[PDB]
RNA sequence: UUGAUGUCACGGAACAGGAACUUGAACAACAUCGUUAC
């Protein structure tokens, strides 16, 4: 089966690397905190720069489709 | 039409001075939905009608009974007649008996409308239905009684031998009267027979017979029905009937459905697709019962036969079967010669109520619902604890069981059905009718000696799993995101001619895989049939419409924890079509998007002229 | 494969000529007809390449046709379909294609907008389907008759608007000439349409010579009699043309030229008895006889002499036959015209015990031979089956007769009888007993008398003997004590009808007599005045079964 | 609306061939609404 995947796509199997990065399971003693942002910054006791401080910053309108394709990128 | 001869002869035959008129009275009951063709004009919606009385009563005509008696008498003696509709009377053995028989008609007083069945035709290349091949047929219910009177006026001491044998066959339950007998139409049974022999040779009995015009009218028949002796006369030379009955039993583990769209459009429940029910008459009112049709079972067995046998290279499913002598065209008949196997309906040995299952279609990009569509179905519930049996029977004839190749073909087909292939029913892609255990009894081990399970013995454990290599750098105090789309390649390898389900090909594989699932994090699979599962007691039930706090439960089938097949199919399909770089197998191509526009941008609001 | 053609026709569609639009409609019709039945080209699951351009073109084609529904699309497509159906191989595919054409275009001919091409090809399909009906009941099936009637009805639908068509009129006349030989009656308007056709001339086929000959014999005209004599030779069916030329030269009193054409026509007759040639031969003989001519004797005797060699040898002792339903008539005509007594008893012996069967039992025998894995009965029965079923379309399109010879059955000579025995052969004529003729004949052979008078022929009536035998037979199976005097009146009828058996110069007093009966004389109750006490009597079913 | 010295039409099974089948995880995060000021 793997040989067939070498006949169509010759050496550009760079959608299998991301798929293996997205199906990864934390093996042990690793607590990756994931969650969704808040709207503003004044309505979460941690102060994590919610959705309206990211639109003018790291997650700008031109860099948004680049930080949403890399498998594990830190939001904040 | 006609052609009588007008230059034949003139004869003079003396027939003695003995005359005896024997009366046989009783009734005959239907054991299967019968059919009597009366296809009239001015109604083209349904293309196979039944014969009804001007006040909508099911009638059994005289000509049909007479033709069936002639056919059975030509079966008893092993010689068919060769009359040609003209000239002097035939002097063989069958017509010499048929010249002295009188029958009557019947009405049955039931007067309920007949039920309409539908039939399609499946393309044996793509698995779906053929184009425009769909036709209906209206049938009469089960359990309808007809009165029965038969007079024989002859010169012998009572009835002959052939008539006694034929009436014994009809009392056994083998009176195949009419209809589409290949799909198991009318099979009647003669009950409460009574017989009486008069004596017209003397002078006083002849005058008492002539005094009342015989006993033909209703008062004469009510007077005669007090001089009849119970029980039929015993035959002298019992030959044998030529239709064997063999019983089938099927059950393994899964839900079951048999589609019916019009009943789904009328029914009070409102689900998208429901199962098939049939009515039976209880004298005046009708009662429903869920069953498996006879056309469907016939088609499944015919397809299981036709996909194995070679027939010199081209398999039997690629032929046309118009004017050919094939193996499938001999057992299952054609439009030039009648069939040899008659199937029947199959009932479920209990009263299983249907349940309701909901499904949804998940978008690939922005994984959510589809355009807000939930579709449901109402199958019959079956589980590994309650296997949902199916009992039935079908008939074959004598000269098929005596042969050696026909039993070979039938054994091969039933062994392929027994092993798990050819699932019965509807949506078999998500496990309906999944497994089987097909047991056939009543044929003296002529067919059920090829349905024995045989297996190999390798004892090799499945090769281990490989160790992964893709790793990620996860730190603390850095909060992540949960989405992460996967950008695909730009080349999709399409093909326009797929394999085809016509036969089992050469270099392909067929079988089954057994798996083992294990959860590593809490799992939720909801049971959406009711919303107030975790609602406390001793309060109000619910008003007509409010917006309360919904509370589901886990999925159960018979108080047993299960996971449906649709869920697993969906997740494995998503990973499989991501690996091979296939298309977005389910997508919402319509519905243009829309964005708010900002106030800061004064370069876009400088050309929105009033 | 059927979806790339739609796009190849859609690429260069000019929407103005009546050839590219016709090709586009043909491709669409062929794709739909491929979908209606389930062939192997249903697995093609592709589509069309350039979506918006192809959508515009297809919508413009389905929109710029509705004002021109003149029947120019479907009529031409089904015309070419039938034209391809005519020139096929073995009859199976021809039958299936004919019934598919009939099923597909039967609906579009029930409106006022009914094309002449559509109705013409539907009537031709009905007429050509009416010829391919295998009989199974010693009689003609009724579906053939009603196919002919439907063809007549549609050709009358066409010819109700016009008067002459020269194409539908010929189909009408073909259907009438086919209804005539199926035991039916002519339609009521046969003379008028035959006169409409005769006033145009120009025969160009083989059927039209028969239509013109029928016309000239109907109205006694000698116009086309010389025109049908200058036709070319070396065609595909020589025998039918020689028969037509003999029938033509008869009407202009050209004797010593009818016999030569008849003899050249007999020698090349087809091997199948279902060919539409033997019936015209017997009709020609019947017409030659009742015109008080003397030419029919030679033709009848030669036709019998060349008809006897059409049997089939499957083993070492038995034979097979075909049953073409006029063999009795031809044999009686050959018996009535032969004068030599030894030749007459050679004629009468060919009608004896044979195996004249029909299709259903030959099918049974073929399945029996395929049951016992035989191989000398799947190439000898196969020839009979596939030969007498291919000669149904014999004059419509057919080619040379695809058959072979039949061999020669060896004849036992009459000189094998001992000097003390006396031979008697019986024959029951039916053609001359249908008129007031004196029924059947007896043929007496004394092999030790003079040679110049070694055979005697006697004639007798046989109607009353048949009635007596039938009365006794009907009283025998319904009684067993009231059938005692019927035997004695039957024996008195035997002594009365043929009184020459009790003579002295014929059947001498004490010589053993060998009886060979024919017809219903096989079942005479001749068990024990009668010759069952003086002469040594013994039966024999036929004279070719005489071993010692 | 029959004609007489001659009606086996109770002399004839509306019969025979066609799988209501195929496709679908009861699933889910970013805003909504328009004008104010010179």
């Amino acid at each position: 089966g793997f040989a067939k995947l070498k006949e169509w796509f010759r050496d550009e199997l760079d959608f299998i690397e991301n798929l293996k990065k997205l199906l990864w399971f934390p093996e042990g003693d690793q607590a990756p905190r994931v969650c969704y942002p808040m709207l503003r910054k004044k309505d979460d006791p941690n102060g994590n720069s919610g959705y309206e401080e990211l639109k003018d910053g790291e997650f700008k309108k031109e860099d948004r489709q680049k930080k949403l394709t890399t498998p594990w990128t830190p939001w904040a | 039409h006609g052609k009588p001869d007008r230059l034949e002869k003139s004869r003079s035959v003396s027939i003695g001075s003995v005359l005896k008129e024997t009366v046989v009275c009783g009734e005959l009951v239907a054991k299967t939905p019968f059919f009597f063709g009366a296809i009239d004009e001015d109604a083209k919606q349904t293309d196979l009608q039944v014969l009804l009385t001007p006040d909508n009563k099911y009638r059994l005509p005289r000509s049909a009974v007479r033709g069936i008696l002639r056919r059975d008498l030509q079966t008893y003696f092993d010689s068919p007649c060769n009359a040609e509709l003209g000239g002097r009377p035939c002097m063989c053995k069958t017509c010499r008996i048929m010249r002295g028989i009188t029958v009557m008609d019947a009405r049955s007083e039931y007067n309920a409308p007949p039920e309409i069945r539908h039939r399609t035709r499946i393309n044996p290349f793509t698995g779906t239905v053929a184009e425009g091949a769909l036709f209906n047929m209206e049938v009469a219910p089960e359990g309808i009684v007809f009165p029965f009177q038969l007079r024989y006026r002859g010169s012998e001491d009572g009835l002959p031998d052939a008539l006694k044998t034929v009436l014994k066959w009809w009392a056994e339950g083998q009176a195949f009267m009419s209809g589409a007998a290949s799909t198991g139409k009318g099979r009647f049974r003669m009950e409460n027979a009574k017989y009486e022999t008069l004596d017209l040779s003397d002078e006083n009995q002849r005058n008492d017979y002539l005094k009342n015009w015989g006993w033909r009218d209703e008062k004469g028949l009510e007077e005669l029905k007090k001089r009849l002796n119970s029980g039929l006369p015993e035959p002298g030379n019992y030959r044998d009937p030529k239709w064997h009955e063999i019983n089938v039993s099927i059950e393994m583990a899964s839900p079951f459905i048999n589609g019916d769209p019009i009943r789904a459009a009328v029914d009070k429940r409102g689900t998208d697709v429901v199962t098939f029910v049939k009515y039976k008459a209880e004298g005046e009112e009708a009662k429903p019962v869920c069953a498996y049709k006879a056309e469907s079972f016939r088609g499944v067995i015919r397809s299981a036969v036709a996909r194995i046998h070679m027939e010199d290279g081209v398999p039997l499913t690629e032929l046309t079967h118009s004017d050919c002598e094939c193996l499938l065209c001999q057992i299952f008949g054609s439009e030039y010669e009648a069939g040899k196997i008659r199937f029947e309906d199959l009932v479920f040995e209990s009263d299983p109520e249907p349940v309701t299952f909901d499904h949804v279609a998940i978008d690939r990009f922005t994984g959510g619902a589809a355009d807000k569509k939930k579709f449901d179905d109402s199958p019959l519930p079956g589980s590994p604890a309650r296997p949902l049996m199916l009992k039935g029977s079908f008939w074959i004839r004598r000269d098929v069981l005596e042969d050696e190749e026909y039993c070979k073909a039938l054994g091969k087909a039933l062994a392929d059905v027994n092993n798990g292939l050819y699932p019965l029913g509807g949506k078999s892609a998500i496990g309906y009718g999944q497994v089987k255990s097909l047991g056939i009894k009543g044929d003296d081990k002529r067919i059920s000696r090829l349905m024995n399970p045989a297996f190999d013995e390798t004892d090799v454990a499945v090769p281990e799993k490989p160790k992964t290599d893709a790793e990620v750098r996860i730190e603390a105090e850095k909060v992540y995101y949960p989405h992460y789309f996967v950008e695909p390649h730009k080349k999709v390898e399409r093909e326009e001619k797929p394999c085809g389900h016509q036969k089992f090909h050469e270099g392909r594989l067929t079988g089954k895989i057994r798996c083992k699932l294990i959860t590593k994090t809490p799992l939720i699979v909801p049971d959406t049939s009711n919303d107030d599962f975790f609602r406390p007691a001793d309060k109000e039930a619910r008003k007509e419409k409010d917006e309360y706090h919904k509370s589901y439960a886990f999925f159960r089938l018979h108080k047993q924890i299960m996971i449906p097949g649709s869920e697993l199919r969906g997740m494995v399909s998503s990973v499989y079509e991501t690996v091979t770089n296939s298309c977005f197998r389910i997508f919402d191509e319509t519905k243009r998007l829309s964005w708010r526009m900002d106030a800061d941008h004064q370069n876009v609001l400088q050309d929105f002229l009033p | 494969n059927p979806i790339r053609d739609i796009q190849d026709r859609l690429k260069t569609a000019k929407f103005d000529n009546k050839d590219d639009m016709m090709n586009l409609a043909s491709s669409l019709y062929k794709y739909e007809k491929q979908l209606m039945d389930s062939s192997e080209a249903t697995l093609c699951q592709q589509g069309l390449s350039n979506r918006p351009n192809s959508f515009s073109q297809l919508s413009q084609f389905r929109d710029s046709d509705i004002q021109s529904k003149a029947g120019g699309q479907t009529g031409k497509f089904w015309q070419n379909e039938y034209e391809a159906c005519k020139n096929f191989q073995t009859h199976k595919e021809r039958r299936e294609t004919l019934e598919q054409i009939i099923r597909f275009l039967q609906n579009g001919a029930e409106e006022k907008d009914a094309d002449d091409l559509l109705l013409k090809t539907l009537a031709r399909a009905y007429f050509h389907r009416g010829l391919l009906y295998r009989p199974k009941g010693f009689s003609v099936p009724a579906r053939k008759v009603e196919a002919m009637k439907k063809a007549i009805a549609y050709c009358e639908i066409i010819l109700d608007k016009n008067e002459e068509e020269s194409e539908a009129l010929r189909i009408w006349l073909y259907a009438a000439m086919e209804l005539r030989r199926c035991g039916e009656e002519y339609p009521e308007n046969f003379a008028e349409k035959l006169f409409y056709l005769a006033n145009d001339g120009f025969i160009s086929e083989l059927y039209d010579i028969r239509l013109f000959l029928e016309y000239t014999e109907r109205e006694e005209d000698n116009n086309f009699l010389d025109m049908i004599l200058q036709e070319n030779q070396d065609r595909e069916r020589l025998f039918e043309l020689c028969l037509y030329k003999a029938r033509a030269c008869f009407h202009l009193n050209q004797l010593n030229d009818v016999r030569i054409y008849g003899e050249s026509a007999i020698d090349n007759a087809p091997g199948a008895f279902a060919d539409p040639f033997w019936d015209e031969l017997v009709e020609f003989i019947r017409m030659l006889r009742n015109k008080k001519s003397e030419l029919w004797k030679e033709i009848a005797i030669k036709a019998w002499d060349k008809c006897r060699e059409k049997e089939m040898k499957v083993g070492n002792n038995i034979y097979l036959s075909w049953y073409w339903a006029r063999q009795r008539e031809l044999y009686d005509l050959a018996f009535m015209a032969q004068d030599g007594i030894e030749k007459k008893t050679r004629i009468a012996d060919s009608l004896k015990s044979r195996t004249t069967l029909r299709i259903q039992e030959l099918n049974e025998l073929r399945k029996d031979a395929h049951r016992k894995q035989n191989r000398r009965l799947e190439d000898k029965l196969d020839r009979i089956i596939e030969q007498e079923n291919e000669a149904r379309d014999g004059a419509y399109l057919r080619r040379n007769p695809p058959c072979f010879t039949g061999g020669k059955r060896e004849e036992i000579p009459f000189a094998r009888l001992p000097q003390n025995w006396i031979a008697v052969h019986f024959y029951l004529n039916e053609l001359e007993s249908h008129e007031g003729g004196k029924g059947g004949h007896a043929l007496i052979y004394d092999p030790q008398k003079a040679e110049k008078d070694q055979w005697q022929d006697k004639s007798f009536d046989y109607k009353e003997l048949h009635r007596k035998f039938l009365e006794w037979q009907e009283n025998y199976i319904l009684n067993e004590e009231g059938s005692a005097d019927f035997l004695v009146t039957l024996c008195r009828e035997i002594e009365k009808a043929m009184p020459f058996l009790f003579k002295s110069e014929v059947i001498p007093e004490d010589r053993p007599v060998l009886w060979i009966p024919h017809g219903f004389l096989h079942r005479l109750p001749l068990h024990a005045e009668i010759f069952w006490e003086r002469h040594a009597s013994r039966y024999l079913p036929a004279w070719h079964l005489f071993d010692p």
